[PDB]
């Protein structure tokens, strides 16, 4: 749960999208807005927050909040 | 796969990482890539970064697989060679030719890649 | 390959156009286009519509004879695949492939298109 | 075989004021000038960014970039009736070229294959 | 009609850069009224409306000058 | 060298950098960015103040300020 508030504000501090609008079925690329520079930015800001590393291959595995949630907590 | 890919990157992106730009340049860049960006200066440095990105996301997209499994940005490099002619490198790519073109605004990095049969 | 072809587009004289014309994306679009466009924000929206017009600007320079009585902007269409990447069909082409990159910046559009054998 | 790629800004080629003519007779062959003079002013740097922008991407594609071992001089591009660009470069045939032009408010771009 | 060149002329000075002293019958949209392709659709879309009529992506090639679209305007 | 000097005014407007940044070891491309079209303008102005002839490769030599200071003379 308070995962999904951090991940939430980095998610409106970068992409900067309304707010509210961030669903865990919500696309990053499809319903946010993110091309692929932002979701590379957004990655980055996930491996500080939460201290861990994303490659490539397991960015690909994660296309929506809820994905990113789920990565996060496990 | 046999493809063509285009991309144009805005500069002034790459360059608001101030802090960010070091772990987005390891992210990004190859071993040899990353000792030539150290040497540069910091405008020489965004330049160098935006255009290597522009090259890897338009050589993803003639790839077709985009970034992620079946290809990631330490997989490609970009190289000149004596003449200043840039070619990639990549370790996923067999028995294909890659072709790639890079450009610079002052504001943009654009690259253009083209793989195809032998 | 038989031709290449190349169009940057600016986004805001799009979007300024379609303000300005409400018919303006009836007559780039086909009518699947048009209905892709619909279901996207007021965002989303000029730069679907600025890709396309390059895309299809791009493929009428690569087939030889730019938009007109050779060819309509009714006959190009841009389809996603299975992943999602854009090509082309096109009514007047039936003995070459069409290759076709599409990318985006925040002020430009821009799209290249390679007609070329088997 | 190779591809060239090349974005030029506008106002650069414009913003040569008594600059800009020295620049046009080395950028472009006798039969590219009679064409420049004989145009307007904008449709002027426009036809100037647009040959610039060429013979750079085909520079590029040929591997060398402008120098020894290639001029603008040695650049030739022409439209047929369609207004389709080709390029001549009697610089090595054995290779058949293709370019594409084309222009927006800011910016004068251009893309070559040169191949086999 | 005489009328329908008045209407004309209102439309490309209003569209294009062309002043008013330069929409002479033999003016060509793209060569001498500094014209490029999205210039004219648009220009074909105002005519389309001021006249009530449909002109084909075809039929726009046709109307190359000033005096080419009076003409199809009859 | 009054050459140098005039060399500098040339770069400080065809290029906007500041002064103490043209040195003489500096490059053209990598400390001054001067990209392909920026070199062609630059050696058509030093065509012009020194009034000489410099052909598409010989510009390709000029690597740095110095290497122009000694063509030019
Ligand atoms: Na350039």
């Amino acid at each position: 749960a308070d995962t999904l508030e951090r991940v939430t504000k980095i998610i409106v501090d970068r992409l900067g999208v309304d707010e509210a609008d961030v669903k865990l079925e919500a696309s990053f690329k499809e319903d946010l807005g993110a091309d692929x520079l932002d979701v590379v930015e957004l990655v980055m800001e996930l491996e500080d927050e939460f201290d861990m590393e994303i490659s490539d291959e397991d960015a690909e595995k994660i296309a929506t909040v809820g994905d990113a949630v789920n990565y996060i907590q496990n | 796969a046999y493809g063509i890919g285009l991309d144009i990157t805005e500069l002034k992106r790459i360059a608001s990482m101030a802090g960010r730009q070091k772990r987005f340049a390891e992210r990004i860049l190859t071993r040899s890539e990353l000792d030539q960006y150290y040497e540069l200066s910091e405008a020489r440095k965004n330049e160098f970064l935006a255009g290597r990105f522009a090259a890897k996301e338009a050589f993803s997209k003639a790839f077709g697989t985009g970034i992620g499994r079946q290809l990631s940005f330490q997989d490609i490099e970009i190289r000149k060679d004596q003449n200043g002619k840039p070619y990639i490198i990549c370790t996923k790519l067999s028995q294909a030719a890659v072709h790639v073109s890079i450009t610079h605004t002052k504001e943009y990095a654009a690259a253009q890649v083209v793989i195809e049969r032998l």
